[PDB]
């Protein structure tokens, strides 16, 4: 039950919440962004502490905890 | 759950502020932290301070909102209740502080604080010095201030 | 890379830039997005005041929120 509780900005304003697990790839969070908000997932960019999460890497990799917040840039569209 | 209990209300508090800003204010995370926020203040017209924008940056604990937030002033302010390191002393962040009290309910006391100062009780003993022996030097010395970092 | 700037109303805008580019111009960058001459605008990072340095020397990386102020 260690699931982690994080937030996802957009250009809106808007912070949509997003319970994840460390384990999940950025391509499942790209998907839940779709499940919750409609943006196709090959359409989002996430960026966190100034780098563009790359798809099958975790967020573990990338040192996402609890509370993080990142940046999602709906772009080629 | 870590410490999801205060993301949630930390959640709410900024939907709530986004919704209906005090329009003398502004409150929202700009980094990579939920617990991280930085906060706007528009000098009060009836202070010394009128016309600058102050900036405070606030650390939400991880058990919020049953230990209260760490509010400190970025901008260079001179105020007998704020130091050279931006800690504001106003009683209710570290003594008085109970739930259902808002960051909003926070940033609309520091704006009454820098529109009445506090000379007894001091966090700077020499601003509050020149506070109670000179009017006239506070206000001027608040207003260069003032304009020099807030503007 | 891409940064992002917020105005005290909460509107975002992004911005293509580079580390190389200093802030004069993203101020002028700034002025054809939404019409702020940048003789009245005021950019802020992490609660300081930026003077027309680089990016770089700032620490602004790809996702990074500056503050607009009206002045």
């Amino acid at each position: 039950d260690d699931k982690m509780h994080i937030f996802v900005r957009t250009l809106t304003g808007t912070y949509i919440p997003l319970e994840v697990e460390p384990s999940d790839t950025i391509e499942n969070v790209k998907a839940k962004i779709q499940d919750k908000e409609g943006i196709p997932p090959d359409q989002q960019r996430l960026i966190f502490a100034g780098n563009q999460l790359e798809d099958g890497r975790t967020l573990s990799d990338y040192n996402i905890k609890t509370g993080s917040i990142l940046t999602l840039v709906w772009s080629l569209r | 759950p870590l410490g999801s209990m205060a993301l949630k209300r930390i959640h709410k508090e900024l939907n709530d502020l986004a919704r209906d800003p005090p329009a003398q204010s502004s409150a929202g995370p700009v980094g990579d932290d939920m617990f991280h926020w930085q906060a706007t203040i528009m000098g009060p017209n009836d202070s010394p301070y009128q016309g600058g924008v102050f900036f405070l940056t606030i650390h939400f604990p991880t058990d919020y909102p049953f230990k209260p937030p760490k509010v400190a002033f970025t901008t260079r302010i001179y105020h007998p209740n704020i130091n050279s390191n931006g800690s504001i002393c106003l009683d209710i962040l570290r003594s008085q502080w109970s739930p259902a009290l808002t960051i909003s309910k926070v940033l609309l006391s520091i704006s009454s604080l820098l529109s009445d100062p506090n000379p007894d009780d001091p966090l700077v003993p020499e601003i509050a010095r020149i506070y109670k022996t000179d009017r006239e030097k506070y206000n001027r010395i608040a207003r260069e201030w003032t304009q020099k970092y807030a503007m």
